[PDB]
């Protein structure tokens, strides 16, 4: 399943840190350099960080036109998927 | 020019103040988990811009006021707002750069950037494929006419008809009565009247019965004259209007059917036509006959095409008819849902061969093939705890193809 993959990378980076930026989830779960990065593999994360955030399982935050996104940590995303 | 926001405030299942942003894109998808709002897209750019397609149900609930503005940069290229309230009492308010207006001031000043609601040039719903896979012959026809402006002279089409077909028996009859009155006379004058008057002042009667019967005949000589040429004027526009959009979107089919139906394997496409269903000297009162196959089919009713190419049959006759007036924007509902994966690239392909200055494309997609391939994405979520929908951007421009 797509959002358990994503699930797993998050837990990783939002164990230890209270926030962290979508660009720098691409590059975890792409296996690659940011400037590899490829339009589909950057729409799926996209899609599946809205996914976990409707589940509420994480926190968006986008204040700037196209900037950086910032995920944070809910409770229910150390008990589902 | 194209739109680069809407702002939505409190409307349906957004909590205050959000943001629908384009930018300089001129291909965006709208995508999101089911039930985060996304579907609410739609209705409010159909909202903003005047759809009819209950008012007071549109504000939100947490279970009072909202609007919708949007903002559009024409050209120049000067900015145009235009913000649609729904009020306490459920009564609309019009604003056009932040001063109020009514109703019609507000569609005319969306007309001047050829955004045109009786001709729903700019969006396709849903419901517009279904409707056009299934209508009839005389229901492309009324289309046409809606979309040409050839409709709004057809009421008064069909009274100086009728004025002509009264008019005309008038004529006849106030004929007849002229064609005895002079018989009568020969008659009485044989009568040798000069005689009897000599050893009367009914031959008065006559003379005023005479030159009523003259007078009366006149007048409906005339009154056919003027209603047969109010006719033929009226008649006139209305088959040029007409004409105008039914050759457009004829020339046009058979070039949006192929792009929508060439593959790898078939890459001559299919074969659409329009045509006049019958033969007549007034194209308008016959049915539209649509014909579309795609590659190596051919029989003679469309009914025995697949769901899947009767949709895409239906978008080729959408977008031939648009064309016909272009939108600088063009809203795409989420057709990409239903379509298999080999429609839902052609799709794509199209987009991407027309999405640039000149026709900004919006686009709900529920198809990964389909939005990863946009300019840019506006990503739609549900926060929970809030009890609201969010919204997200992300420019893909920035990334690589392949």
């Amino acid at each position: 399943k797509a959002i358990v993959q994503m699930a797993k990378i998050l837990r990783k980076e939002l164990s230890e840190e209270k926030e962290v930026i979508f660009t720098d989830v691409l590059k975890s779960q792409a296996n690659t350099e940011p400037e590899n990065i490829t339009k589909r593999e950057a729409s799926r994360g996209f899609f599946d960080i809205l996914s976990l955030a409707t589940e509420g399982c994480i926190g968006l935050s986008q204040t700037e036109a196209f900037g950086n996104i910032k995920i944070d940590a809910k409770p229910a995303l150390f008990e589902r998927f | 020019g194209k739109l680069i926001r809407l702002e939505l405030f409190n409307f349906k299942s957004y909590k205050g103040h959000h943001t629908l942003l384009f930018g300089d894109s001129y291909f965006t998808s709208i995508i999101g988990p089911n039930g985060s709002g996304k579907s609410n897209s739609m209705d409010a750019i159909s909202f903003v811009l005047g759809i009819k397609s209950n008012l007071r149900d549109l504000i939100y609930r947490g279970r009072k006021t909202a609007w919708v503005m949007a903002v559009y940069e024409d050209d120049a290229g000067e900015l145009h707002r235009w913000k649609r309230t729904i009020t306490a009492n459920g009564t609309s308010e019009y604003r056009i750069n932040d001063r109020v207006v009514n109703a019609q001031q507000y569609n005319e000043a969306l007309e001047k950037e050829n955004i045109l609601i009786k001709a729903r040039n700019f969006l396709v719903f849903q419901g517009d494929v279904e409707a056009i896979a299934s209508q009839s012959p005389q229901d492309l026809t009324r289309l046409i006419e809606q979309i040409s402006g050839s409709l709004e002279y057809k009421e008064e089409y069909e009274r100086l008809e009728e004025e002509v077909r009264q008019a005309t028996e008038e004529q006849a009859y106030k004929l007849q009565r002229r064609r005895a009155a002079n018989s009568e006379i020969k008659q009485y004058m044989e009568q040798s009247p000069g005689l009897e008057v000599l050893f009367m002042d009914r031959l008065d009667h006559v003379r005023k019965q005479l030159e009523q019967t003259e007078q009366e005949f006149e007048a409906s000589k005339a009154k056919l004259r003027q209603a047969r040429e109010s006719f033929q004027a009226v008649k006139q526009k209305r088959l040029e209007l007409f004409n105008k959009a039914f050759t457009h979107i004829q020339e046009q089919i058979t070039h949006v059917y192929k792009e929508l139906t060439r593959s790898e394997a078939y890459p001559l496409g299919g074969q659409a036509y329009l045509d006049i269903e019958e033969d007549t000297d007034t194209p308008f009162l016959s049915g539209v006959k649509y014909h579309a196959m795609p590659p190596l089919k051919r029989f003679r009713d469309m009914e025995h095409l697949s769901g899947g190419e009767k949709t895409m049959a239906a978008l080729a006759l959408l977008f031939a008819i648009h064309s016909y007036q272009p939108s600088p924007f063009f809203v795409l509902d989420e057709v990409d849902a239903a379509l298999d994966n080999a429609n839902v690239e052609k799709i794509k392909k199209y987009i991407r061969e027309h999405a640039g200055p000149g026709m900004q494309f919006i686009v709900i997609s529920l198809k990964p093939a389909l939005f990863q391939a946009s300019e840019s994405l506006i990503g739609v979520y549900r926060d929970q705890e809030a009890n609201t929908s969010r919204t997200l951007t992300l420019d893909l421009r920035k990334y690589r193809h392949h």
